[PDB]
RNA sequence: UGCAUUAGCUAGUUGGUAAGGUAACGGCUUACCAAGGCAACGAUGCAUAGCCGACCUGAGAGGGUGAUCGGCCACACUGGA
RNA sequence: CGGUACCUAAUCAGAAAGCCACGGCUAACUACGUGCCAGCAGCCGCGGUAAUACGUAGGUGGCAAGCGUUAUCCGGAAUUAUUGGGCGUAAAGCGCGCGUAGGCGGUUUUUUAAGUCUGAUGUGAAAGCCCACGGCUCAACCGUGGAGGGUCAUUGGAAACU
């Protein structure tokens, strides 16, 4: 159910995976919070964040959650943690 | 049988025209005449003379044809009739072969024609394929 | 001005009293592919004969098409009988665009742009007929619009 | 913040709350579309007789906390 | 035919006939039905080979075969090949086709399914079998 | 080509030009099979699918596969009588094993697919992809000398146009997709395309 | 749902008022309502059904397409409290 | 999953090609045992002391990892019809006529904007609306972004039909 689904995608070894965490009731295949971007988080360039940016005061306020990875690198762009900030804004 | 002239009336002209016959009657109409005087002012024919009567009178004709003895009046038809017409709007409508068609017309929103609407967006009515 | 093309040819045998001959009754489209492609028939006899004794008579009256070259722009069709063709206009930078036994006689007026509608009958005498339909009624456009007491292009 | 406040037609009569209702409507075809009359009702009984059997009204009939007649009545309107 | 008094009947084209009963066939063995899920796989048993006293002046000196494959049911088919054990008892499966010079004959009998002999006088047309498929 | 060389066949070859032929000494009808007689590209039971040879091994991708080509054709859907002919003429055979490209052209295909030949960037092995403007069909600069690599100086240079080389192991340049200047004309634009079409 | 070599269909029935209960709401049962309501819109009944895309493809018209394959229903030894 | 790829080039003219037939149409050659026999045998065949053809053959043909079929759709053949069927004979036109709803029966004028190529945009399902891509031994096949469309919704009112 609930935590950054790291999603399998693709062809014979090519996991283009996608940015999310999956509902709290659906499966990896099944309905969701919200889809937030196309990319793999584990691509061989980076975790190579491309979301919805502008959405992060929706579903951290209801429901989504991170997993020990994209914590960090959604604040160091400024979402997760700096939504700590915006809740104590 | 006349909803259209070419309906029935076609029966007789498309051999009065064969035969030069170059004028004839219809009855007395509006629309009818309006349609015709787009043509005879297109160059089908010479004009469309007028009514003799009131209701259902006699609209004079004269049909002129091509100097060659030629005839372009490929086909022109409508389905009128208390059970079949058009309970339905030109606030768009297309044309069909290039713009060489030229017939029947009937809507209501503001007057242009079929060939005067061609550019509008607000379109007329199209039924024969001329070429 | 017309077009040359071999059309085809046919072997008559008629019950007689000693032997069947063959006649090779040929048609044959002669000219010198302008446009106007002109057809004609002939009842010839020895092989290699009855080909230009059937031109012989196929020349006798060979028939004028009045071309829209580039391509006539409106559909383009024709009927008699239990004959005829279609011809939808295309763009004329396709290749050649025809279909089955109508494809060397697309060559022969030059239009090269209007697609081959292989419509008619079955019938083979007569698929000359569904075949010349297409294009034996045809008029110009610039002379019609004139004819319409219009200009060439009040019309369009 | 709005709901089914269609037009038809009273047929049957009986206590509590009428409007016993047919509408007309069109419906039409695919390769030709022939847009032509049809019709769908929705029935209960009399109001008190306050409804007129046979009135082409604009129609519905109220919320059901008994059993008779459907949902969202609007207001009667024209006798037929 | 008209178009307004047509909506209570669509001006439209036509239906088909039948078509091989036997190759398109199933059998569902619970409840004494009779099924079809559309597979070549459908059997019979090998019965019989003969004609009757004729009437008709059909000319032909060939194979008949009433002879078909594993579970009883019975049809008319033929035997290709010469060489054939296709007596009784027989198990094969079928595909299509005629030869000429057979009169009617439209279907045929593989060869070397599980019963069967195997093809001798051809030597000419020589590499087929297309999937194990080297040179 | 015709799946023939002109040093030992330019028979059946209509066009295999590698050598000096055999109607010297030899008949140069054909050694078998793709002479000129009766087969089935025309009126659709004629005599000219010997010469869909000619329209087939000209571009090297057999049948199935220069049936891959021609819906490659198809798929430039601009000018179906010149759009459709430029892509589908658009390849090398003339990079490959024996005459002058450095000596590679000819005996075609035997040694210039190194699998290192190491084109400018990561690899193309295979001249079957028309090479791109800058990706260079080099080869193995560990293993470069050969007789068909640098002979280019000497033998012929330039591919067709907007397709050239240099002499430096023979990189390639490929600057622009080659127009119908050097590039072949035996592929009829329209009767080739009719024996698919009409 | 489709289908008369399936037609006349149906009887607190035809689903408001009062009691009850659904986060919601009812004939869901009950004291009243007309035989009414349903109709060859082939209702009734028979057959059938997880549904869409899916593919191929007739010139366009546009469509048949579920195996897979994806989505959306139902069932997890049958059944019953 | 990989001491394999990349590489030395080790390697050498090396370590990697079949079809019906040789039948008019099947282009594969004429021959013999072949004398409508065997039997190859697709429109149709051949064969009877001169078989090309049965059987066989050196080549041999159309393309090559190549060779022919099997169930489905369509090309074929709109030989399946608004578009893209007619009904005397041919695919089909009623002993008959007489009849309600109806389909359609002739209209001449005139108002609405409800529909008769929505305005413009948020705006669009894959093997499937335009281009860019990357990898694909080419490929085999994969995916990616824009165009998000130019495709619904949303706003419109008004001819010469209604």
């Amino acid at each position: 159910a609930v935590k950054i689904r790291l999603t399998r995608l693709g062809s014979k070894r090519n996991p283009f995976y996608r940015i999310v965490v999956a509902d709290a009731r659906s499966p990896r295949d099944g309905r969701i919070i919200e889809q937030i971007g196309t990319y793999n988080p584990t691509s061989a360039n980076a975790p190579e964040i491309k979301v919805d940016e502008a959405l992060a005061l929706k579903w951290l306020n209801d429901g989504a959650k991170p997993t020990d990875t994209v914590h960090n690198i959604l604040s160091k762009e400024g979402i997760m943690k700096k939504f700590d900030e915006q809740k104590k804004a | 049988t006349m909803t259209d002239p070419i309906a029935d009336m076609l029966t007789r002209v498309r051999n009065a025209n064969m035969v030069r016959h170059e004028k004839l009657e219809l009855p007395a109409s509006n629309i009818k005449k309006e349609i015709a005087e787009i043509l005879k002012s297109e160059g089908f024919i010479k004009n469309v003379e007028y009514v003799e009567d009131d209701k259902q009178g006699v609209l004079r004709l004269f049909l002129k044809y091509g100097q060659n003895d030629e005839r372009v009046i490929t086909g022109l038809k409508r389905i009128s009739k208390p059970g079949l017409r058009v309970y339905a709007k030109a606030s768009e409508m297309p044309k069909v072969l290039n713009g060489l068609g030229i017939a029947l017309v009937s809507t209501s929103e503001g007057v242009i024609t079929d060939k005067e609407a061609r550019k509008r967006n607000v379109g007329g009515e199209i039924i024969a394929y001329v070429w | 001005e017309f077009e040359e093309r071999v059309v085809t040819i046919n072997r008559v045998a008629k019950v007689v009293k000693g032997g069947r001959r063959f006649r090779f009754t040929a048609l044959v489209v002669v000219g010198d592919k302008n446009g106007r492609v002109g057809f004609g028939t002939g009842k010839a006899q020895e092989v290699p004969e009855a080909i230009k004794k059937a031109v012989e008579a196929a020349k006798k009256d060979l028939v004028v098409v009045p071309r829209v070259e580039g391509t006539t722009p409106h559909t383009i069709t024709g009927r008699y009988g239990s004959g005829s063709v279609f011809m939808k206009p295309a763009a004329p930078g396709t290749g050649v665009i025809a279909g089955g036994p109508v494809r060397a006689v697309l060559e022969l007026a030059g239009i090269t742009d209007i697609l081959s509608k292989s419509l008619g009958s079955n019938t083979p005498i007569n698929m000359v007929r569904a075949t010349i339909d297409g294009l034996q009624n045809l008029k110009n456009a610039e002379d019609v619009a004139k004819l319409r007491g219009k200009t060439v292009e009040e019309l369009y | 913040n709005d709901r089914k406040v269609y037009v038809g037609k009273v047929v049957s009569d009986k206590m509590d709350k009428t409007i016993t209702v047919l509408v007309e409507t069109y419906k039409t075809h695919k390769l030709y579309g022939k847009r032509v009359k049809y019709s769908k009702k929705y029935k209960t009984h009399d109001e008190n007789n306050s409804a007129k059997l046979g009135d082409i009204v604009k129609i519905q009939e109220t919320r059901p906390l008994s059993a008779t007649k459907r949902f969202r009545l609007v207001e009667i309107v024209e006798e037929s | 035919p008209t178009i307004n008094q047509l909506v209570r009947k669509p001006r439209q084209s036509k239906i088909k006939k039948s078509d091989s009963p036997a190759l398109n066939k199933g059998f569902n063995s619970k409840k004494k039905k009779f099924t079809d899920l559309n597979s070549p796989q459908k059997r019979g048993v090998c019965t019989r080979v003969g004609t009757m006293t004729p009437k008709k002046p059909n000319s032909a000196l060939r194979k008949y075969a009433r002879v078909r494959l594993s579970n009883n049911i019975e049809i008319n088919a033929y035997i290709p090949g010469i060489g054939h054990n296709l007596q009784e008892h027989s198990v094969v499966l079928v595909r299509g086709g005629r030869v000429k010079d057979l009169p009617g004959v439209r279907y045929h009998i593989v060869r070397g399914a599980l019963d069967t002999s195997g093809v001798d006088g051809r030597r000419q047309g020589r590499s087929l079998y297309g999937t194990k498929k080297p040179k | 080509r015709f799946r023939g060389s002109n040093w030992k066949k330019s028979r059946r070859l209509g066009i295999s030009l590698s050598g000096t032929g055999k109607e010297l000494e030899k008949r140069p009808y054909a050694p078998g099979q793709h002479g000129p007689n009766q087969r089935k590209k025309l009126s659709e039971y004629g005599l000219q699918l010997r010469e869909k040879q000619k329209l087939r091994y000209l571009y090297g991708m057999t049948e199935r596969q220069f049936r891959n080509t021609f819906d490659i054709a198809g798929k430039k859907f601009g000018v179906h009588g010149e759009n459709f002919m430029i892509l589908l003429a658009s390849r090398l055979d003339a990079v490959v094993y024996s005459l002058g490209l450095a000596r590679t052209r000819r005996q075609a295909r035997q040694l210039v697919n190194h699998g290192h030949i190491l084109v400018d960037g990561k690899r193309v092995d295979i001249p079957s992809y028309s090479v791109k403007p800058g990706q260079t069909i080099s080869v193995r600069e560990k293993s470069q000398k050969l007789n068909i690599i640098v002979e280019s100086v000497e033998i012929n240079n330039f591919v067709p146009e907007y397709l050239n080389f240099d002499a430096d192991s023979l990189t390639g340049t490929f600057v622009r997709l080659p127009e119908r200047s050097e590039l072949p004309a035996e592929i009829n634009e329209q009767l080739i395309v009719e024996y698919y079409s009409r």
